């Protein structure tokens, strides 16, 4: 219910002109509903969510390029 | 005339078949891996190294 | 995990957490004929239009702020 009530609210953002405010909406887990977080005081640096997204990609990326393993038995 | 040699060792032949054998399983092994829409294996040695 | 707390410091579990979501719902692809490199092509313009809609349209100055959005970001970490 959360998710879908917060991806309304951006949904409306990126489709009326008249609503950029509402961009900032996130989650408050104290009462459970959304709420806007720049209002609210809940920021984060733009590099812990830029170097998020650039670092998960290329390692989902390197696990999803391998279809075959080959596991040599120990020498011992 | 009518019959050659009898050959009578089967020994080379069999070498033979087993040689293009293991070639050829050598051969569809790393065939997936070709082309643009080859796709990479990963490889772990018997001390643990990992290579992709 | 180890190479985002060394280059950022912080958002450690996010990333385990996302790449691995990732991996998850590329596979499921995978599984339905799709070829892991029309998937990896996507994965990468996906990332990177993320990058520059970020920059353009999420992004807040500090220098409107002041002194609160430091004690604010330390305090949400
Ligand atoms: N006061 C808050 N209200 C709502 N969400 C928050 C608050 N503080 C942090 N968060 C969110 O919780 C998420 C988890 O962060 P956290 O797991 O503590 O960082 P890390 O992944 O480095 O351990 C962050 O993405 C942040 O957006
Ligand atoms: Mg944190």
């Amino acid at each position: 219910d959360l998710v879908a009530k917060l991806r309304a609210f951006h949904n409306e953002a990126q489709v009326n002109p008249e609503r950029k405010n509402l961009k900032w909406i996130g989650l408050d887990l104290s009462n459970g509903k959304p709420r806007d977080n720049k209002q609210a005081g809940v920021f984060e640096p733009t590099i812990v969510k830029v170097k998020s997204l650039k670092f998960a990609t290329e390692a989902a990326i390197t696990i999803l390029r391998i279809d075959d393993l080959i596991k040599l038995h120990p020498e011992s | 005339r009518g019959k050659g040699a009898y050959q009578d060792r089967d020994k080379p032949a069999q070498i033979r078949f087993s040689n293009i054998s293991a070639a050829k399983a050598v051969a569809d092994a790393i065939r997936t891996s070709l082309g643009p829409k080859g796709m990479d294996k990963m490889i772990q040695d018997g001390k643990g190294d990992v290579t992709i | 995990a180890d190479l985002q707390d060394k280059e950022v410091g912080d958002g450690t579990t996010s990333v385990v957490i996302i790449a691995a979501e990732l991996l998850k719902n590329a596979d499921e692809l995978v599984k339905q004929k799709i070829h892991p490199t029309s998937v990896i092509s996507g994965y990468r313009l996906a990332c990177k239009e993320a990058v520059r809609y970020i920059n353009e349209n999420l992004i807040v100055n500090t220098d409107e702020l002041g002194r609160d959005c430091l004690i604010n970001a330390a305090k949400t970490s």
